[PDB]
């Protein structure tokens, strides 16, 4: 039902994994 | 078809015994007519010897005497003889060599002469195509002097392959139509027991047959004015050369046949291959090759690659781990399948069921959620990616019951 929101993640650390 | 029974199932088959020489080109060291030259036929009636003379002319078929006449059809009232050049006495050796290019079991060798027979001659086999020559039999009036063998040496268990020499069948006398005829098992102690005699199994096996005429008879007079014509009376000539036997195919053929290369080869069956039928045909390597036996056909079987691999290879480990049933290993296994028989999906793919195992699109790609699942590799069946803590779904793209999303990509479901 509620899928994973990609926008919600804070990527400031782990800069490189962002899809 | 003797190679399978009344039902479908294979059985040991052996080809037929034949004149292996018939119609074959025999290679000869000598043939009159190039250039053309006179020969004389000598006959005797009691006190007198009569002599007719003739031209050997190679370039004229009505006066030629080529090798083809050794293996042609022998009509007893239209005889055709190959004829050697005149007076090749000693040490001159004149030879008829029959190369079968294929292993045969030889049972006899027969010659029929249109001249007086040789004083001394030898039959040889080769087991290795051209290369080496071994003796089957000698014929001479001087065995020790001519061939360094003793006269009528008795054949014995100790050496059952003994090339005997003998003064039998050496008489100048039948001035034509003389018949020499070697039989391979004649004399041999274990011939009665031949099919259980490895010594004799070898003995009869040969690829080639050489016949060497080493010295020729002359008359007790040989007149002085007869010098040219007496010289022109001495030659070797044969009307019919036979080699009885059968092809050696290893229980996997009932026929031998000339092929693509017009070279003699087994018409090879039971999914076997090669000229002797001694190995397996492409894509038939699930069990290792064998001579078909009395009890068992030993047809080598078709390896299974679930319609994914073009080639396959035998492996003993796999073969041994099954109860000696299957050992085929498919290769460069296409369409994102892998394995022995290409029966399961390549790591990081999973089987699109419904679409059957054999189909080109029977493995769909894995495609895990790039932050939800821990790993790229799904389950081969069900395609379930390996989900992180508090993630579920085949793609691992939703938190579980109990879990909310997080702000961190590392641990993205939390409680
Ligand atoms: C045994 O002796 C025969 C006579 O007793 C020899 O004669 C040969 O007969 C052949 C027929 O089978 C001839 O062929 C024909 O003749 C010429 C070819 O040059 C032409 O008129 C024809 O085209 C041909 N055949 C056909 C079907 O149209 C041979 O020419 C002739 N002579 C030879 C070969 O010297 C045989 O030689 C001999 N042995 C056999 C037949 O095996
Ligand atoms: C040997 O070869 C042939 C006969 O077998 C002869 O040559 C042919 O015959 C004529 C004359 O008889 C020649 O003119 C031709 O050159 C030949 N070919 C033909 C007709 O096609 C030849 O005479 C014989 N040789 C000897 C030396 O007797
Ligand atoms: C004729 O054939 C004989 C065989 O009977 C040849 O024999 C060779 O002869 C010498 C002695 O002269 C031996 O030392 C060799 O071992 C023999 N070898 C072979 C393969 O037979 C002989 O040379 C021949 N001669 C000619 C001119 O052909
Ligand atoms: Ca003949």
């Amino acid at each position: 039902m509620p899928t994973l929101d990609m926008a919600l993640f804070d990527w400031t650390d782990y800069e490189d994994l962002k899809p | 078809d003797p190679c399978s029974d009344e039902n479908g199932h294979p059985r040991r088959c052996i080809p037929d015994f034949v004149n292996a020489a018939f119609g074959k080109d025999v290679r000869v060291s000598s043939t009159c007519g190039r250039p053309p030259a006179r020969y004389c036929v000598v006959s005797e009636r009691g006190e007198e010897r009569l002599r007719s003379c003739h031209l050997c002319n190679a370039s004229d078929p009505k006066k030629a005497h080529p090798p083809a006449f050794l293996t042609d059809l022998n009509n007893p009232h239209n005889l055709t003889c190959w004829q050697s050049e005149n007076y090749l006495q000693f040490p001159h050796n004149v030879t008829l060599t029959l190369s079968l290019g294929k292993k045969f079991e030889v049972t006899y060798v027969s010659l029929q002469f249109c001249s007086p027979r040789p004083e001394s001659m030898a039959i040889y086999k080769s087991m290795d195509y051209g290369r080496t020559w071994v003796p089957f039999q000698f014929y001479s009036t001087q065995c020790r002097k001519m061939y360094n063998r003793p006269h009528r040496a008795p054949i014995t268990k100790q050496n059952e392959q003994e090339a005997v020499c003998t003064d039998s069948h050496t008489d100048m006398r039948p001035l034509s139509g003389g018949l020499i005829a070697f039989s391979t098992l004649d004399g041999r102690p274990s011939a009665h027991d031949f099919d259980n005699s490895p010594v004799l199994q070898d003995w009869v096996t040969a690829t080639d047959i050489r016949v060497a005429f080493s010295r020729l008879h002359t008359f007790g007079d040989e007149n002085e004015d007869d010098s040219e014509l007496a010289r022109d009376s001495y030659f070797y000539a044969v009307s019919d050369l036979q080699v009885g036997g059968r092809c050696k195919c290893n229980g996997h053929a009932a026929r031998c046949v000339r092929d693509r290369d017009d070279s003699l080869v087994c018409d090879c069956r039971h999914n076997t291959a090669g000229p002797e039928c001694d190995r397996c045909k492409p894509f038939h390597y699930d069990r290792p090759w064998q001579r078909a036996t009395a009890r068992e056909a030993n047809e080598c079987v078709a390896c299974n690659c679930n319609l994914h691999a073009r080639r396959c290879r035998f492996n003993m480990e796999l073969y041994k781990l099954s109860g000696r049933k299957s050992g085929g290993v498919c290769l460069n296994c296409r369409h994102n399948t892998a394995g022995r028989h290409c029966h399961y999906c390549k790591e990081g793919y999973y089987r699109d069921m419904g679409k059957p195992i054999t189909h080109r699109k029977a493995c769909k790609a894995c495609d895990c959620h790039p932050v939800g699942a821990a790993g790229k590799t799904c389950n081969q069946t069900t395609g379930q990616c390996p989900c992180k803590d508090g993630v579920t779904g085949i793609t691992c793209n939703r938190c579980a019951k109990g879990y909310q999303q997080s702000r961190s990509p590392i641990a993205p479901c939390i409680k």
